[PDB]
């Protein structure tokens, strides 16, 4: 079978079984045509930070190495290098650094090119593998102020360094490049520091591109995941008050009770979190079967903003291939 | 001592929230549970993050040593 | 201009005849071992597909692929990574068409 | 440390297995875990990091599909190949023993998989817990390997 | 031809204590009253109930590199006709009273106890062998 | 030391032995030739152990047990004297079941005239292939454990 059998004390059937020596059969031989003719994609949500879509007929390897390649993988960009000018915060400088170092910052990473980490800082950093974004903040009193007021945002002028202010300076022909997409941080609302008067901080950010492995700030997913879905059977009928009960053990969208037969049925198996609440009564045993498929993979992937999950996806798949192909072309060495 | 940008365990920026829920709380006299799942902190891990927050930088504020106190 | 540091074949533990090897592969990790392994094992010559990282301080991965006579273990390595290419094809183009359809 | 696998004190072993390896070997060696090749095969590789030669016995089960049983990969552990000269043959009690229903069957008859029985390198009962890979013990599998 | 023994069984009882998926199950034969069975059985692939009559076989071959080959697809075997086909191994021949012996057979850690007078076990050579058992 | 405060284990050394010696188309061996095979091995062993009274002399037969004579030698002894008895043990389990099964038991050695054993009055088919099957011990398998 390839249903994951749930059960009130442990899972059962979890490890794929389609392969040649499973059984004297020898099916399921590597064919593309039968996996073509099987898998589909269905999708059922595509907003602009965050895409819903089942994987249905594929294997749990290809699904996780693409949730493994999205998460450590797909490069983005994100600041590496800050120089700090009069950071007179009661922020440390490393606190702000890695603060600055952990917006996101909307920016294509297809238009940078990698850095060569052995070549000398002098020539290192160049126009075409490095963004600059400069910070400017300076907090002085407010002189028309209210005379009672206790807010910082009326006391002070800029007693709140947002991720706003992180003006982008081009450099070179990055001045044409970036004309019609300037960068700015996907979330502007990000509270980098509190200042008060007398305060100030200045400094510039080196910007370079990533892969989350690396560090987490380069991880261009909030989240990418994927969960299989759920599958209730009523193998006998569940009838009155009791059927009310039987709802009660599952989210409200999960189980509904038909007008006429007043019997329960599965309405929407999707919304169905697996809490296994039915398998504590007695009265709902061998009445109730719970599973999840294994071949039905219900990817959620959010972006942190800096490009569309979508283009996540199709880049980890491309990733994918892309390391199938250059281990095939390798020589192989005794 | 100051909100963090991103959430420890799966990576949501959750450090543009705090603010909102500030407003939440203060203005619209929601509850704690009910600020957080209007900001749209749904998992567990992003709401334990401005939920068991304690803001010590308005304190160590009261300490300038560059403007009398 | 060929990387000749990337996939090894290990002497010490492969067979005379080829039927059995093992290859040393740096620069990977469980995403294209699991994958591999996968595939690999789809092949009706495979009766024994395994990966192992020896440590996770090293940037390693230790394949071990023994067949029966009739087909080499290299030939059913080539074999997993054109299979593999084929799949990631197939899905590529069934998320684009979906993607374009809606 | 592998001239002093025994301590002096009594001559058993010390240097043996210990929390989170009992456990991982007592739910590989439960009865109810049977293994296809494929999973069969990824175990044999990770407790080898893809090195050794491994000669696949034939399954427990045939008819349905085929199953491997955790004792066959304990077994393997113990000897991978032919070519392997490890071969020992032991009888043991469990920590946790429950005599069969009649006090004229053997030991390997009883609950619970009590008694622990290799012969040649293959496991036929029983499992693998601190009696037989832990320390304390002079009946253990590596105490009869050293 | 290589049938070393056959026997027609009644369940008596089934044992499913602590365990999920396998039973220990005790059977009567019902053509000699002295033979007697106890087998481990992995209940999810053959279920087993009370009070059911199955046809128990051991024999030598199934015949009608050195790691195991599955036999190919489209193949005759004394396996076709039956439900559940294990492979294991003889360790043990013991007595009970006179004119009566124990076989005990492990299939991997999965064992069986075959009672019965020596005439009818007397073909068992203590060798690897499959256990055929049919509803 | 292998065993409950001895020098050896004698049941998994046996055990050991049979497995790692089994061949099926080895005769097995009478009561009398385990105990001739046994002697054969152990006699010069405790009989370059020549007992010395304290004056330096031999002691004579009669009185080799006393307590005055008591040398650093007889832990060897002891151990000979318990690995005899060990297989004396065997080859009288086996002896009794040949009795059992309604033919001689020939626990002690045999008439002068060694004509053959069991040619016609023991049945080849029924009764010789059931003690073959209970118990078969080589020579190969006794000198082996010794
Ligand atoms: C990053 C990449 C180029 C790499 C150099 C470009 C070139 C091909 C482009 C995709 C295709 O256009 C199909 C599709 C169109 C939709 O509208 C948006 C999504 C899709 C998946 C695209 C995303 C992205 O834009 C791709 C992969
Ligand atoms: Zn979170």
């Amino acid at each position: 079978s390839n249903i994951v059998g749930i059960e009130y004390n442990r899972v059962t059937n979890t490890t794929s079984t389609d392969f040649p020596g499973f059984s004297k059969d020898a099916e399921n031989e590597w064919n593309v045509e039968k996996f073509k003719k099987d898998f589909e994609v269905n999708i059922s949500s595509l907003d602009a930070r965050e895409a819903n879509f089942d994987l249905i007929n594929i294997d749990t390897s290809i699904a996780n190495a693409f949730r493994r390649i999205m998460i450590s993988e797909v490069p983005s960009v994100a600041a590496e290098y800050v120089y700090f000018f009069n950071n007179t915060s009661v922020i440390q400088d490393e606190v702000l650094a890695h603060r600055i170092g952990l917006v996101p910052l909307k920016v294509d990473p297809d238009m940078l090119t990698w850095v060569d980490s052995n070549l000398p800082d002098d020539e290192k950093f160049t126009d075409e593998n490095t963004i600059v974004l400069s910070l400017n903040v300076k907090c002085t009193r407010n002189p028309d102020a209210p005379k009672g007021s206790t807010d910082p945002k009326e006391l002070y002028n800029n007693a709140h360094v947002y991720a706003r202010d992180l003006k982008f300076e081009p450099q070179g022909r990055q001045s044409t490049t970036f004309a019609d997409c300037p960068v700015v941080p996907a979330d502007p609302d990000i509270l980098l520091a509190k200042l008060r008067p007398g305060q100030e901080i200045s400094l510039k950010a080196h910007c370079i591109l990533g892969i989350g492995g690396d560090h987490a700030k380069f991880s261009p997913v909030s989240t990418a995941s994927y969960r299989l879905l759920p599958q209730i059977n009523i193998l006998q009928p569940i009838k009155g008050e009791s059927a009310r009960r039987f709802q009660k053990c599952f989210p409200p969208g999960v189980i509904g009770i038909d007008e006429g037969s007043d019997e329960a049925y599965v309405k929407d198996a999707r919304k169905d979190t697996v809490s296994r609440e039915v398998l504590r009564y007695e009265e709902f045993a061998d009445k109730v079967k719970l599973g999840r498929v294994r071949n039905h993979f219900i990817f959620n992937v959010e972006s942190a903003g800096a490009m569309t999950p979508e283009e996540i996806f199709f880049k980890s798949v491309r990733i994918l291939k892309n390391k199938a192909e250059y281990l095939k072309n390798c020589p192989i060495t005794q | 001592m100051i909100v963090p940008v991103r959430c420890f365990s799966c990576g949501k920026v959750v450090g543009d929230k705090w603010e909102s829920y500030l407003n939440l709380l203060q203005e619209d006299e929601l509850d704690e549970g009910t600020a957080l799942s209007r900001l749209g902190l749904k998992r567990y891990c992003c709401r334990r993050m401005i939920l068991t927050h304690v803001d010590l930088i308005e304190k160590f504020l009261r300490y300038n040593p560059l403007e009398k106190r | 201009e060929p990387d000749r540091e990337k996939i090894k074949l290990l002497t010490q533990a492969t067979s005379e005849d080829g039927t059995s090897a093992s290859f040393q592969i740096v620069e990977e990790d469980h995403t294209l071992g699991n994958a591999l392994r996968y595939v690999i094992m789809k092949n009706p010559d495979v009766e024994f597909c395994g990966y192992s990282i020896p440590h996770p301080s090293e940037n390693l991965l230790n394949i071990r692929i023994q067949t029966y006579g009739e087909t080499t273990a290299v030939d059913a390595l080539q074999k997993g990574l054109k299979d593999l290419m084929d799949l990631c094809d197939v899905v590529e183009s069934k998320f684009t068409e979906k993607i374009k359809s809606m | 440390v592998k001239n002093n696998l025994l301590t002096p004190k009594s001559g058993e072993p010390i240097i043996a297995a210990t929390q989170d390896f009992i456990t991982g070997s007592y739910l590989i060696s439960h009865k109810d875990s049977f293994y296809d090749r494929a999973t069969l095969t990824q175990l044999l590789s990770m407790m080898s990091d893809g090195i050794e030669h491994f000669d696949i016995p034939p399954p427990a089960i045939m008819k349905p599909y085929y199953l491997w049983t955790g004792k066959q990969v304990f077994s393997l552990l113990i000897k991978p190949n032919h070519n392997s000269p490890v071969v020992i043959n032991l009888d043991a009690k469990n920590k946790v023993f429950v005599p069969p229903k009649s006090k004229s069957l053997p030991n390997e008859m009883s609950q619970n998989d009590g008694f622990v029985i290799i012969r040649g390198s293959q496991i036929l009962s029983g499992v693998m817990d601190k009696s037989v890979l832990g320390d304390g013990k002079k009946h253990s599998v590596f105490y009869t390997i050293l | 031809s290589n049938t070393l023994f056959d026997d027609i069984f009644q369940v008596s009882e089934v044992d499913p204590g602590r365990y999920n998926k396998v039973c220990r199950i005790e059977a009567a034969s019902t053509t000699q009253d002295q033979c007697k069975l106890t087998l481990d059985i992995n209940v999810e692939l053959f279920p087993v109930a009370a009070q059911d009559s199955l046809t128990v076989t051991i024999a030598s071959s199934l015949n009608l590199t050195r790691s195991w080959r599955p036999p190919q697809a489209g193949d005759r075997s004394l396996a076709d006709d039956y439900d559940y086909v294990m492979y294991g191994t003889a360790y043990k021949f013991e007595e009970v009273s006179k004119d009566l012996i124990a076989v005990y057979y492990s299939f991997g850690g999965l064992l069986m106890r075959l009672e019965g007078n020596y005439r009818n076990l007397n073909n068992l050579k203590q060798e690897n062998a499959y256990l055929l058992i049919r509803r | 030391m292998e065993g409950n405060a001895q020098p050896v284990n004698f049941n998994r050394s046996w055990d050991h032995a049979y497995n790692i010696t089994f061949n099926n188309q080895d005769k097995g061996l009478l009561p009398y030739a385990i105990m001739e095979t046994a002697n054969e091995i152990l006699g010069p062993l405790e009989e370059r152990l020549v007992r010395y009274d304290n004056s330096g002399c031999l002691v004579k037969r009669e009185d080799l047990n006393k307590a005055e004579y008591v040398d650093q030698y007889d832990a060897e002894r002891d151990f000979y004297h318990s690995l005899r008895e060990y297989i004396n043990g065997k080859a009288t389990a086996l002896a009794n079941l040949r009795k059992s099964r309604g033919m001689l038991g020939l626990l002690e050695p045999p008439a002068k005239e060694l004509q053959g054993i069991d040619p016609d009055e023991t049945v080849p088919d029924n009764v010789k292939t059931s003690v073959s099957q209970l118990y078969r011990i080589s020579e190969k398998s006794v000198r082996k454990f010794l």
